[PDB]
RNA sequence: AUUGAAAAAAAUAAUAUAUAUUAUAUAUAUUAAUUAUAAAUUGAAAUAUGUUUAAUUGAAUAUAUUUUAGUAAUAGAUAAAAAUAUGUACAGUAAAAUUGUAAGGAAAACAAUAAUAACUUUCUC
């Protein structure tokens, strides 16, 4: 019985209620779900009859195949096929489906959902894979924010955007929206959440968000503007949320600006890119990299040349996209940005 | 002239909502021309029916193994093989 | 509309977007079928199919072993030929229809153990032609149908029209059933037991009859039908009743393979074979 | 407004309808849905085993097979010949029948022809 | 190298293969799952109103609990259609003779009696036979002539040994497998054959009808290796 | 909430209530419904109140109050039978010819008829 044991296995793999645990496992069907929480309903519901022997016999089915995974588990060496075995042993596990099913992803408790845990990040990705992801991808296309700022995306961190300080009310930004410039007057809080097998001590990620379309009179078409810049932040599957709690002031290569997009301008997109760095062997701790703070410009920015330079790689982006209104120019006042131009109505 | 059933405004099953048809069928023991039994599932209520003429009884599936009637009741005692030889002369056809 | 010009942008990624899992429209759609808390869950492996059974533990190894030929290569079906390059005019030009035939024949494989013939669907079509006359005719014929698979039925309507046959065009006549796995098996399994051994000077099914490609066919008259015990144990409720065609559609490479493999079956089989 | 033949075929028409022959739908619980996954993804697991062991065996016996006929053709031509014949027209014989439920009151006919 | 004729007499099942613990149980879940999605059983179809048969019927069936005002239904409302509560599974309860069938397991079962093919109906039962000497083994004949095909060859031989009681069918022409050896410069070509109808009852001292997990009790373990996949398991 | 059975909570989504913000957000509570809709001196069922049989429950029967039966097709994002011919969103592929099959025949309906290298997941030697 190795779903039952948890001297070597994580505290995550069991369910933390008592209840739910021992509704799961009874030997008839007496006790009554401690999902319906009102009696009356209680006593209306009726589950299934004979699913409690069946589920045990299937339980017994897969934990004796859990175990079999284990044999192998503890003599596989190299990492990723360890972790697959994990997942394999684990993943057919009920209380670890219950676990994640019905409780919260974004903000995991980590005694619930343990992202440390190669099983609970395995299904947090495939979870990922289902909607979010697809959905990033869409905004990323339609907009045209791959091909204008960087060529393409291999989606493997999910990155979630918010708006904290600005006005005070919590919501995680959905890609592609419109946020008024009140909302985006003070900088975002990243969360990038990584479902591959990476070293967490070692692994060190880069944040750029880039607006494209700033519009250049001398060459009739818009150019670059790199509004906030960060390097060199350390990221931890649980301890995972890009605040100015964790990130220093060297970590800063360009300090938020926000959005002022100006009037008949047009719609401006503001696309964040999450790089993870390059990783040097022979070398214990994190490997830090320098940037020329003269060289990298913020009113033009190829951040593709920048990429090549440094030698990133995009795991994660998220994209919200700003035009004029009213509070522009107070923002712009607060700041310390010059009055703000305004253009003809029509683009002739 | 053609002979129908006119249509009511139909009923609008909504994406999703959509059910499989789980007809009523009881379980219903066939015991066969032999004496050997198979369940079948049936949507007619007959939980038990014995047949007469089955393949288990037909000479086609096992090669290796009421007018007549009535006259054989009202013609019995004659006793109607050597009936056959005494009233078969095959020279007139 | 100012156009009618279709034209897919291309994409700058590759990643497969389901359009379907980004809306909010049909969320009891977005689970699947198999699952329980869609709508259209139904119980599939209710109770163990005999016919199959028997199929997997006696039939199949013989079938198997009945088809093993020593180093059988496989035999391409007649193909689309291209044409030799003797002239400028082949350039662009579309490749030459079979020799034979017009639409191209697949391929004829050697069985081994993982291409062994079997059942595949059983479709029993009822165009009941009296319901050109009597639209109810085709509701009683679906309604026979039904109660002979216990299976749903979908209404054959009539596709052509045609003087000679008092026949219109668009106009609900009889029914069929595709029947498929547990109900399908029960079906045949009935049609092998019950039903064909009471059909009074009944050789078999053709040799002759069949697809070219693992496909055999046959038909019960409407006296053939009276003896399904559905229908059977109510004769006043059956007043009528309708004849139906039956196309067994096995995975077999050729049709003497489908014959062997219903034989095993259970289905007798009397003419001359091609 | 319908006549008796209208009626019935009325009524034989309602035997295959959902019109109000159908119950409510299958409610779950949380824990008792999990407790379904768990029934049915065994379920399927077992099966997948179950259809690759089966498999395999039919592998092994056309190995063995291939194996013979093989053998048969280095040493005995004409047996050869005689073994690998086009059985086109072979038939099952109708004494293999499928089997059944229950068995007959005679299991077994020791006598034939 | 001789040529020898193996063969393995194979009396199919005749009735259902036994369900493991694991399926049996989820069947009658599955089977509980159709019966609370089933629909509502038709009673005005299969009983017509006002006759005998219909009232019997009746009797049998109990009906469901209406709602009626002024009342509390702690397990809700009656939902009620065609007479049936739409929130819960539907029971119907239903020459003149009652179908008894018969006992799976047999007499000679009972007796374990190995030489009867009455003794296992759920399984495949294989001919097994002892030579001179202790081991067991698939039953073997000497091909002198040549001349004949095999599997022919091997239905003649089994003929013979019966004395006409068995009524063979062979499967192929094609052989199954070979058994072969270095001490004895011999190759043992095995056909597959179905015994359909008969007795078998008898150089060989004894034998036996045996299904594939008994027959590694009796036969030696790498002749059992060699023939084990031939076999079927049920 | 009362009723049955034998301290709590940690998703999505919906619903109810509240408030945050020149942000259709958050918090707490709960998981309803899901193929229905008026009109039935006649069918069927339940419950309540009586009476008789073997304090008791079953069984039978009377009245009252209800509930069911109006029995009608699509069950699938349906996909070349016929039907809403302009918008939008999502998805799919036709035809012919050939081989067959109960009446069926040149001509009614149904079935079948090009290739899987590589890739992902699952089980397995």
């Amino acid at each position: 019985h190795i779903w039952s044991d948890f001297t070597t296995r994580p505290s995550s793999l069991s369910i933390q209620s008592s209840k739910v645990k021992n509704y799961l496992f009874q030997k008839k069907a007496s006790l009554d779900p401690p999902s319906i929480s009102r009696r009356s309903n209680r006593i209306k519901y009726s589950p299934p009859e004979h699913i409690d022997e069946i589920f045990r016999m299937s339980y017994d089915f897969l934990e004796q195949r859990s175990s079999k995974f284990y044999e192998l588990a503890n003599k596989t060496k190299n990492p990723l096929k360890k972790d697959a075995l994990l997942i394999k042993a684990e993943i057919n596990n009920p209380e670890v489906q219950y676990n994640f099913q019905f409780n919260n992803k974004l903000n995991n408790v980590k005694d619930i959902i343990d992202y440390d845990v190669p099983v609970y990040r395995h299904l947090g990705k495939q979870h990922w894979e289902s909607y979010g992801q697809m959905l990033l991808m869409q905004r990323l296309e339609t907009l045209a924010a791959i091909p204008d700022t960087l060529p393409t995306l291999v989606p493997r961190a999910e990155v979630n955007i918010k708006f904290p300080f600005s006005t005070g009310v919590n919501k995680w930004i959905e890609p592609g929206e419109f946020l008024s410039s009140n909302v985006t007057s003070m900088r975002p809080i990243f969360k990038i959440q990584e479902y591959e097998l990476v070293n967490v001590e070692k692994q060190l990620y880069t944040v750029l968000i880039v607006n494209p379309d700033v519009p250049d009179l001398s060459n009739d078409s818009f150019k670059t503007a790199l509004c906030y810049g960060l390097v060199n932040i350390n990221l931890t599957y649980n301890d995972n949320l890009i605040d100015p709690r964790k990130f220093h002031s060297s970590n800063i290569i360009a300090d938020y600006l926000p959005p002022v997009p100006e009037k008949n301008a047009g719609k401006q997109r503001f696309v964040v890119w999450v790089f993870r760095q390059p990783l040097i062997e022979d070398k214990q701790g994190p490997n830090m990299l320098e940037i020329d703070r003269k060289e990298l410009s913020r009113d033009d920015f190829d951040i593709r040349q920048f990429t090549k330079k440094y030698n990133l790689t995009a795991i994660g982006a998220h994209i919200w996209r700003s035009e004029w209104d009213a509070k522009v120019a107070a923002v712009r006042e607060k700041y310390g940005l010059p009055p703000g131009r305004v253009f003809s109505r029509v683009r002739r | 002239t053609r002979i129908t059933l006119p249509r009511r405004p139909a009923k609008k099953i909504q994406l999703g909502k959509s059910r499989p048809a789980i007809y009523h069928q009881f379980n219903v023991k066939m015991e066969l021309s032999d004496g050997s039994v198979v369940i079948r599932r049936s949507q007619y209520p007959k939980g038990e029916i014995r047949l007469i003429q089955d393949q288990r009884n037909n000479p086609l599936w096992n090669p290796s193994r009421g007018s007549l009637d009535r006259f054989n009741k009202r013609y019995s005692s004659l006793f109607s093989t050597v009936e056959l030889s005494e009233e078969n002369k095959k020279k007139t056809q | 509309p100012k156009s009618a010009c279709s034209l897919v942008k291309p994409v700058h990624h590759l990643v497969k977007i389901d359009k379907s899992k980004l809306s909010p429209r049909f969320p009891e759609l977005k689970y699947d079928k198999s699952d329980i808390r869609s709508p259209g869950f139904k119980p599939k492996d209710t109770h163990a199919d005999r016919l199959n059974d028997h199929y997997l533990n006696t039939l199949q190894s013989d079938l198997l072993l009945i088809n093993y030929s020593h180093n059988a290569a496989v035999v391409k079906g007649l193909k689309q030929r291209a044409w030799s390059g003797d002239s400028p005019y082949h350039l662009n030009r579309p490749p030459k229809n079979p020799r034979g035939s017009k639409a191209q024949l697949p391929d004829i494989h050697p069985i081994k153990w993982s291409n062994i013939p079997g059942l595949e669907s059983v479709v029993i079509n009822c165009f009941v032609r009296e319901a050109r006359e009597n639209q109810l005719l085709a509701i009683t014929a679906a309604l026979q149908l039904q109660q002979i698979t216990g299976c749903k039925p979908h209404p054959i309507f009539s596709k052509n029209d045609v003087p000679t046959w008092k026949l219109r065009k668009g106009h609900q006549m009889g029914a069929k059933v595709e029947l498929k796995g547990k109900e399908m098996s029960q079906f045949l399994s009935t049609l092998t037991e019950i039903v064909l051994p009471r059909i009074r000077e009944y050789k078999g099914i053709s040799n002759q009859s069949g697809n070219r490609f693992g496909g055999i066919s046959f038909g019960l008259t409407a006296e053939d039908i009276k003896f399904f015990p559905e229908i059977d144990a109510n004769q006043d409720s059956w007043p009528k009743t309708f004849g139906m065609h039956i196309n067994i559609n096995t995975s077999a490479q050729l049709d003497y393979q489908a014959r062997t493999l219903l034989s095993g079956f259970q289905f007798p089989f009397f003419g001359e074979e091609k | 407004s319908l006549s008796p033949l209208a009626q019935r075929v009325v009524t034989q028409l309602s035997v295959m309808s959902a019109s109000r022959k159908q119950p409510k739908l299958l409610k779950l619980a949380r824990e008792d849905l999990i407790k379904h996954q768990t029934i049915e993804k065994c379920w399927s697991i077992y099966q997948q085993q179950q259809r690759e062991r089966r498999n395999l065996q039919l592998e092994l016996q056309y190995k063995s097979i291939e194996r013979s006929m093989n053998l048969l053709q280095e040493l005995s031509p004409r047996l050869f010949e005689a073994a690998n014949a086009s059985e086109k027209g072979k038939r099952f014989p109708m004494e293999m029948k499928v089997p059944t439920d229950f068995p007959p009151n005679t299991l077994w006919h020791y006598n034939f022809r | 190298p001789k040529i020898k004729v193996g063969v393995l007499l194979s009396r199919i099942p005749i009735i259902k293969s036994e369900l493991n613990e694991l399926e049996k149980k989820y069947y009658e879940y599955q089977s509980e799952l159709e019966k609370r999605l089933m629909w509502t059983f038709p009673a005005y179809f299969y009983f017509k109103k006002g006759t005998v048969a219909e009232h019997k019927f009746l009797s049998l069936q109990k009906g469901p609990i209406s709602k009626k005002n002024g009342i509390w239904f702690p397990r809700g409302i009656p939902d009620i259609k065609h007479g049936r509560e739409r929130s819960t599974k539907q029971e119907v309860k239903l020459v003149n003779r009652p179908v008894i069938p018969n006992d799976r397991i047999t007499e000679a079962d009972r007796s374990n009696d190995m030489k009867s093919l009455e003794r296992q109906l759920s399984r495949t039962l294989y001919l097994l036979v002892k030579d001179k000497s202790g081991t067991w083994k698939f039953p073997n004949f000497d091909l002198s002539d040549e001349s004949k095909p095999l599997h022919v060859h091997a239905e003649n031989e089994l003929k013979l040994l019966s004395g006409d009681q068995i009524y063979t069918w062979s499967v192929s022409a094609t052989p199954i497998g070979v058994l072969q050896d270095e001490r004895n410069r011999t190759a043992e070509f095995i056909v597959k054959s179905h015994i359909l109808a008969g007795k078998f009852d008898l150089a060989f001292e004894d034998f036996a009808w045996l299904t594939k997990g008994e027959i590694s009790e009796y036969v030696p373990k790498d002749y059992f290796n060699k023939t084990e996949f031939l076999l079927a398991d049920n």
